[PDB]
């Protein structure tokens, strides 16, 4: 994806999804006996995402002004934001869009937690 | 699933049940309080209405206004629902009345069926047990604003207090200045023709069988909300021994996962 | 008191003046609750109407 960045072009890559990944990384780490951190977890389950995700830039007019944009996923279990992994998450990105079943099943789609959601990029990020 | 989740869960329902037990004795501190304005109501009814027993006074029958009767403070089981019904019932044998409502649940109650006939409603009332100040003051806003005594017909709506674990939603009739007049019996009486006694006496009466409706709506509501509050701290309390059992888990699960995890750091 | 009144506000007039004149000594919690309220009213048509004035 950042070929297109790099030559005044823009992508837009998916991570379908980080907590998938994250456990990928676990079991290398675990098997290498490289040793635990919180939730069995490596000790930088954190930089993984970390270096990911700010590879999602907009670079300058001096380097062709192209862009990679993400969308990563996170996957709760019962809603848990409060979580090792997906907190992380929210730390590195720009904002988060919030999905709920409650809101799901009572006919709501998408299911967005307007209260919870923010992007922060915001209004400048907006047709006007 | 999560501990914090677990003790918010566990603190709102031992909250609830606070405010609940504490409404249901909040309700005794009231209920003797409730016994006093119940008889002394159920008093005057025998002294007051029993003139009107002795006239043969009976309606006139020549559009109807029918008056109803709780208050502004819920939680208080079907106080407001079921006389909201016995309203209902009788909107049926004639559809046109206008209703004027005293309490702002059996107006909500009323307002979602009938929306058309109410036509004045009075507010801030559950509060203290009812007065005569009140009641004469929305009995004149009655004669003024509503016309009261150009009605055919005049309809009381509350809830008799039977006992006190039960209640029964009831109607009285007030008769206005002609229908004092034009009763049978009327003549048995020396009223000196000279005052119109028939039109005082049915301002004074509309604004005295108000408070008495008032008076014992208001008991069999206090008596209500002991009883259903009854009901919801117990089952309050029920769900707080579950969830301290659920609590109580998650915690030790919580101690557990922490050293498990701690001590697999270790395991190199 | 026509042209205005009624009977019963015309005798609750007169019947604040035996309680707001009885010896604070012994007006009682439950004496005062009878001596004022906080009744409101609001008219209505059709969904509410006028204005919500007090008692």
């Amino acid at each position: 994806g950042e070929w297109f960045r790099d030559n005044g072009k823009h992508a837009l890559i998916v991570y379908d999804d980080l907590s998938k990944q994250a456990v990928a990384y676990r079991q290398l780490s675990l098997l290498l006996r490289r040793p635990p951190g919180r939730e069995a977890y490596p000790g930088d389950v954190f930089y993984l995402h970390s270096r990911l995700l700010e590879r999602a830039a907009k670079l300058s007019e001096k380097e062709g002004s192209g862009s990679l944009t993400a969308l990563p996923v996170i996957e709760t279990q019962g809603g848990d934001v409060s979580a090792y992994i997906p907190t992380n998450v929210i730390s590195i990105t720009d904002g988060q869009i919030f999905l709920e079943a409650e809101l799901f099943y009572k006919g709501i789609r998408p299911a967005i937690n307007v209260g919870l959601s923010v992007s922060r990029v915001g209004s400048a990020a907006q047709v006007k | 699933a999560t501990l914090k989740e677990v003790e918010m869960r566990l603190k709102s329902i031992k909250n609830i049940e606070k405010i609940t037990k504490t409404m249901k004795i909040v309700a005794s501190t009231r209920l003797s309080k409730a016994e006093k304005a119940k008889i002394s109501a159920k008093k005057m009814d025998e002294a007051e209405q029993l003139f009107y027993k002795n006239a043969e006074t009976k309606n006139l029958d020549v559009k109807e206004l029918i008056v109803a009767i709780t208050s502004d403070k819920g939680l208080c089981g079907s106080i407001h629902s079921q006389l909201a019904k016995a309203v209902r019932r009788h909107l049926n044998d004639q559809p046109n009345a206008d209703i004027v409502t005293i309490g702002d649940k059996i107006k909500m109650q009323l307002l979602r069926t009938h929306p058309n006939n109410i036509k004045l409603s009075i507010n801030g009332i559950g509060k203290d047990a009812p007065t005569f100040q009140e009641s004469a003051l929305i009995a004149d806003k009655l004669l003024s604003v509503m016309k009261a005594g150009t009605y055919p017909k005049i309809s009381i709506f509350y809830n008799d207090p039977v006992s006190s674990l039960s209640f029964e939603p009831s109607e009285k009739p007030i008769f206005n200045a002609k229908t004092i007049e034009q009763s049978p019996s009327f003549g048995k009486f020396e009223i000196d023709t000279d005052a119109n006694v028939p039109r005082d006496l049915f301002e004074y009466t509309l604004a005295n069988q108000m408070l008495t409706a008032m008076a014992q709506g208001y008991a069999a509501e206090i008596s209500a909300r002991r009883n259903a509050m009854d009901n919801a701290s117990k089952n309050a309390g029920d769900m707080i021994n579950r969830y301290s059992i659920l609590y109580n888990r998650t915690r030790q699960a919580v101690i557990t996962n922490e050293l498990v995890d701690i001590i697999t750091g270790a395991s190199s | 008191r026509k042209a205005g009144i009624s009977y019963a506000a015309y005798l609750n007039v007169a019947a604040q003046a035996i309680r707001s004149s009885l010896k604070t000594e012994l007006q009682t919690a439950s004496v005062l609750n009878r001596s004022q309220t906080d009744a409101f009213y609001t008219q209505y048509k059709n969904a509410s109407e006028p204005t919500p004035i007090t008692k």
